[PDB]
């Protein structure tokens, strides 16, 4: 009863056909419909009879609202998304996005509305926050999907060996970075193998005097 | 994350076999969770991302299987920019143009709104530094840049027949880049880097570059078909582990940082070693633990010789005698972790790296950890003997110095206790009496960044695993109900659900769960069933 139901049979508006969802001994769910709209509402469905606190707190990490269940530590996570434009980017790209991806998008969310409006008892974490869910529109998927990679990769080592400039130097900034074995395995072709290029400090030196100067 | 593929000629079944196990911070819920979806134009089993539809990374369709390691392209550029007009202009060329300049505000549990500036210049926003003050720095990321399509390519995947049909229906992906490692049920593997990236210099791969000069704009997007792929190779392995794709000789600059080679390496082993891989032999190189340090430990560790100090010396031998693997039964592998957190912790705080981070520019959320950099290069310097920021001292005494800090700090725990993650929901710090209920329960595991179980940690914190495989899979391609796969909690997100935290269990032993596919099976076993009818 802190738990949603997940047998018999509930309405899903815009649904042409049944689907039927089947979860096996480890609660995992098997959908079957019959049209690709209706395997799209229902994974919708499906997706926040399970998750609904995850899917909207990513949500609210990728508009920059987490600050509002989270306090004062997603603050500085939220100013940056706000900063970054996720709202537009997102907009942007579900506006030149093809029929058919806009229909998957619109059939999903009109999946995850439908579960929002099925009268379910609310996650545990509603309950603590005293919070309700806020309905969901097709491009808020295009932000939950980039919030989870969000500045994955380079940024971070740039970044850091800026910060290493004034303190180490630039010969040994230049050599903060993870290390390569030696000399590194790569992936294409396989099983080849080969030494990474080093730091040019001469033609980086008008990128690491600008920083100095700014830095300092 | 860790990926490969073994071809026919080179598997028990005469079909390819793809494995492998995404890796990810542990936070709660899982970001992926298992689901099969099937309608007259589709039938897939894989990993979705709760809140987006489809299968973006790992999933089946019947005919090919297909999976991602986090490629490590370069796709986020930092700029210094020139401001003037107290920052309302910034420099492109020998011009100043106006900047965009507006206000925004958030809301914040229990404390007052924050209202405050977003910035923008041609190459983007400003996300360190004050453009007051003359400069600051720009992002401009793949990410954010320009229009991307990668959500047209989630309603074309299903349909692809073939590894090739697959890679001409990513055409477009820009979000993120990975290593998208397929086989089919004709008998090919693929690796193809999905991903966008832009045609610029080397050089904006070291550091936030000069946004006015001209020099490091990007230059159009490399093509689509120039992006590095191989089908079918002639090995018949097909291996990706976070590590370097090419050869920095080659034609376009797509990398300066990636994971070191060791996951890579070790999978490649274990692989070559055995040309009739079966789907249980995943199990076995998922768990693999060897750290790739022990060599180098040992060899400087033997070269320092006895220390005065007893604990210290007893600290030494243990080290010089450990057979290197990150086991979860083994006490020794968690005082190798303690002495190489201390040995972080000094060479950080010796350098002066742990106060790099003061500076106003290092705040772009969530920070950089001086700790968790310093550690991934400190086996490069200490392999080269480079003790080049350690002030004066030498390797052998930063290496003495932690002996005798480690010492003190051995719990005699093994490495699976003191490893084993305390797996925080987001609400458990406000709501501390609920922790119990909300945080999933979790078991003893070994591994550590380095090794193919990669269960990392944050050095700065402590060595309890903070990221690790957030779901581990084996498809057999053509048998598909031979697959497994498993996650690190449970499908539920519900704290108060039986299936909150039971796959733990098998994850913490390596082992996985059946991926099921035929609907006659998943008739025959389920445990609930539910139409969804229309209104
Ligand atoms: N988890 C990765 C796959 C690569 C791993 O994280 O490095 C991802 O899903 O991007």
């Amino acid at each position: 009863a802190a738990l949603p139901p997940l047998s018999g049979s509930l309405p899903i508006p815009g649904l042409s056909a049944s689907v039927r969802v089947r979860r096996d001994a480890w609660g995992i769910p098997h959908i079957k419909a019959s049209g690709e709209a209706d395997a799209y509402r229902a994974l919708g469905f499906v997706h926040s009879q399970d998750r609904l606190f995850q899917m909207e707190l990513t949500r609210r990490k990728a508009l920059g609202r987490a600050a509002e269940w989270l306090g004062a530590e997603a603050a500085e996570a939220d100013i940056l998304v706000r900063r970054l434009g996720m709202e537009k980017v997102c907009r942007r790209d579900f506006e030149a996005l093809g029929v058919e991806a806009k229909d998957m998008l619109r059939a999903y969310v009109a999946g995850v509305n439908a579960f929002l409006a099925s009268g379910a008892p609310l996650p545990v974490e509603y309950g603590l926050l005293g919070a309700e869910p806020e309905p969901w529109e097709p491009w808020h998927s295009i932000a939950v999907m980039r919030r989870l990679g969000l500045l994955m990769g380079s940024v971070w080592f740039k970044l850091w060996r800026m910060l290493a400039l004034p303190v180490v130097g630039a010969a040994n900034a230049l050599k903060l970075r993870y290390d390569d074995g030696g000399r590194d395995l790569l992936c294409i072709p396989p099983g080849a193998e080969a030494d990474r290029l080093e730091a040019d400090l001469a033609t980086l030196r008008p990128a690491v005097d600008a920083l100095l100067k700014a830095m300092g | 994350s860790n990926n490969w593929a073994v071809a026919p000629g080179r598997t028990a079944t005469g079909r390819p076999i793809l494995a492998g196990d995404p890796h990810r911070v542990f936070e709660i819920p899982g970001f992926y969770a298992q689901h099969h979806l099937a309608c007259d134009r589709f039938d897939m089993i894989g990993l979705t991302v709760p809140g987006v539809p489809g299968f973006p990374h790992f999933a089946h369709n019947g005919k090919v299987a297909y999976c991602v390691t986090h490629a490590f392209m370069d796709i986020h550029d930092l700029y210094l920019e020139q401001f003037a007009g107290e920052g309302r202009t910034a420099r492109f060329g020998n011009d100043f143009e106006p900047v965009a300049w507006s206000r925004d505000r958030i809301a914040v549990r229990g404390g007052a709104d924050r209202e405050f500036d977003i910035v923008e210049t041609r190459h983007g926003p400003v996300i360190a530094g004050d453009p007051r003050d003359g400069a600051a720095l720009t992002l401009r990321s793949v990410q954010f840049a320009e229009t991307d399509l990668s959500f047209d390519c989630l309603t074309r995947m299903p349909g692809a027949s073939t590894v090739a049909q697959l890679y001409d229906a990513t055409r477009g992906w820009g979000l993120i880049d990975h290593n998208l490692v397929a086989g089919d049920v004709a008998g090919s593997i693929g690796h193809l880097v999905r991903a966008r990236v832009p045609s610029r210099p080397r050089e904006n791969g070291w550091l936030p570059v000069p946004g006015w000069s001209g020099e490091h704009e990007w230059r159009g997007w490399i093509p689509h078909e120039a992006m590095p792929r191989v089908i079918d190779p002639p090995g018949g392995i097909i291996v990706t582990a976070n590590n370097r794709v090419v050869a920095d000789d080659h034609p376009d600059y797509l990398c300066t940082d990636c994971h070191p080679p060791y996951r890579a390496e070790r999978i490649m082993k274990r692989l070559v070693a055995n040309p009739a891989f079966a789907v249980d032999d995943a199990a076995a190189i998922h768990a693999d633990t060897l750290s790739p340090h022990v060599g180098l430990l040992r060899r400087r560790l033997e070269a320092l010789g006895a220390r005065d100090d007893s604990a210290a010396e007893g600290l030494r031998q243990m080290l010089v005698a450990w057979d290197g693997r990150m086991d979860a039964a083994s006490e020794v592998a968690s005082a190798y972790n303690a002495f190489r957190r201390a040995l972080t912790r000094l060479v950080t705080d010796r350098s002066g790296l742990e106060q790099a981070i003061s500076h106003p520019f290092a705040a772009v959320a969530p920070g950089v950890s001086p700790q968790g950099q310093v550690w991934w290069a400190v086996p490069t310097l200490l392999r080269d003997d480079d003790a080049g920021m350690l002030k004066g001292w030498s390797w052998d005494q930063a290496l003495s110095e932690a002996l005798s800090v480690a010492s003190q700090n051995l719990t005699g725990r093994s490495w699976g206790e003191e490893h084993r993650p305390r797996f925080t929901h987001p609400l458990a710090t406000q709501f501390p009496a609920w922790a119990g209920l909300l945080n999933p329960a979790s078991r003893p595991i070994g591994g550590d960044g380095d090794t193919v179980l990669a269960n990392g940690l944050v050095p700065s914190a402590g060595p309890q695993a903070t990221y690790g495989a957030l779901s581990r899979y084996v498809f057999d391609v053509g048998n598909w109900d031979n697959s497994r796969w498993v996650v690190f909690h449970g499908a539920s997100g519900h704290p108060a659900s039986a299936h909150y935290a039971d796959q733990n269990a098998p994850w913490s032993d390596c082992a996985m769960v059946p991926m099921l596919y035929s609907w006659d099976r998943i008739a025959a076993e389920a445990v609930t069933s539910q139409e969804l009818v229309p209104a």
